[PDB]
């Protein structure tokens, strides 16, 4: 599960009920595929700035 | 930073610098959000009044993206004990918000379990700052970054002349001359996961710098996530 390949999540991974559940840091929104994390603004956390 | 590399434009945007009234940097910090800076608790002893500077990469000039910020509140850890270097963590609330731009952006705070299980299991970590370039040298003028391998808890507990508490961890090399140093303290230790950087540690201490058989000691951020949260909320 979360130990295979981070469960295919971009960020946080939890193994709730024998299943994988992804989530993200503050300032991101979980993609519609429930795995990817989308930045909510111009300078999301953890991203190097290459304006 | 000893034997590191220069942080290139926009590479280490979460890096903050504590400067004294003389405008000299003496410790590092990590931008957590628009209002909060994460730093080492022991840094609050090397000055009576300090400010925070972000967007800086060369103390030699002024690129523009730089911004100095006055401190509104400083939240030092209640159980921090000078003698043992235990609980080496503090949070600073800025009087005015930091405006993110090139070379100025926050680092992500991770989730404890995931971090320790996935982030701290990674091979390398990244530490940065304007600290010495050699053990007996002067503070650095250019912001530098170093890739530091996570060190095995037992081999690290064994290499250290002092107790490695549960609130600390080791990183760096045994013989290789690369390691944080004086001035980098309070600075960011970050782990990259899929091009996203998460705060995993705070430059704390070490016996000298890049000494053979000695490693770099960092505050274990993942152990203070709950505390950092409460600190940033009040
Ligand atoms: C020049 O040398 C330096 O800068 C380092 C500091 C320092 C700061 C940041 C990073 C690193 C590092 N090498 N990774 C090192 C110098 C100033 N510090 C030390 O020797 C040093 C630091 C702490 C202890 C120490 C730790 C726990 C308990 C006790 C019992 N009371 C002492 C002992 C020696
Ligand atoms: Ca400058």
């Amino acid at each position: 599960l979360c130990s295979l390949d981070n469960g295919d999540c971009d960020q946080f991974c939890h193994e709730e009920q024998n299943s994988v559940v992804c989530s993200c840091a503050r300032g991101y929104t979980l993609a519609d595929n429930g795995k990817a994390c989308i930045p909510t603004g111009p300078y999301p956390c953890g991203k190097q700035t290459l304006e | 930073i000893v034997g590191g590399q220069e942080c290139k434009d926009g590479e280490c945007p979460w890096q903050a610098l504590l400067i004294n009234e003389e405008n000299e940097g003496f410790c590092g910090g990590t931008i957590l959000s628009e209002f909060y800076i994460l730093t080492a608790a022991h840094c609050l002893y090397q000055a009576k009044r300090f400010k925070v500077r972000v967007g800086d990469r060369n103390t030699e000039q002024e690129e523009g993206g730089e911004a100095v910020h006055e401190v509104e509140v400083v939240i030092k850890h209640n159980r921090f004990t000078k003698e043992t270097y235990d609980f080496d963590i503090a949070v600073l609330r800025l009087k005015t918000p930091i405006t993110f731009r090139m070379n100025v952006a926050p680092a992500c705070l991770p989730e404890r379990d995931w971090a320790e299980s996935t982030l701290m299991t990674q091979k390398t970590g990244i530490v940065s700052g304007f600290g010495r370039t050699h053990e007996k040298g002067r503070q650095s003028t250019r912001l530098k970054m170093l890739e530091v391998p996570y060190v095995d808890r037992n081999s690290c507990k064994l290499s250290s002349s002092f107790i490695i508490t549960q609130n600390m961890f080791c990183a760096g090399y045994d013989t290789k001359q690369e390691d944080a140093c004086q001035g980098d303290s309070g600075g960011p230790h970050v782990t990259r996961f899929k091009d996203t950087y998460f705060v995993t540690g705070i430059v704390s201490w070490g016996e000298g710098c890049a000494r053979k058989g000695k490693y770099g000691i960092y505050t274990k951020v993942t152990a203070f996530l709950k505390w950092i949260d409460r600190s940033m909320k009040t």
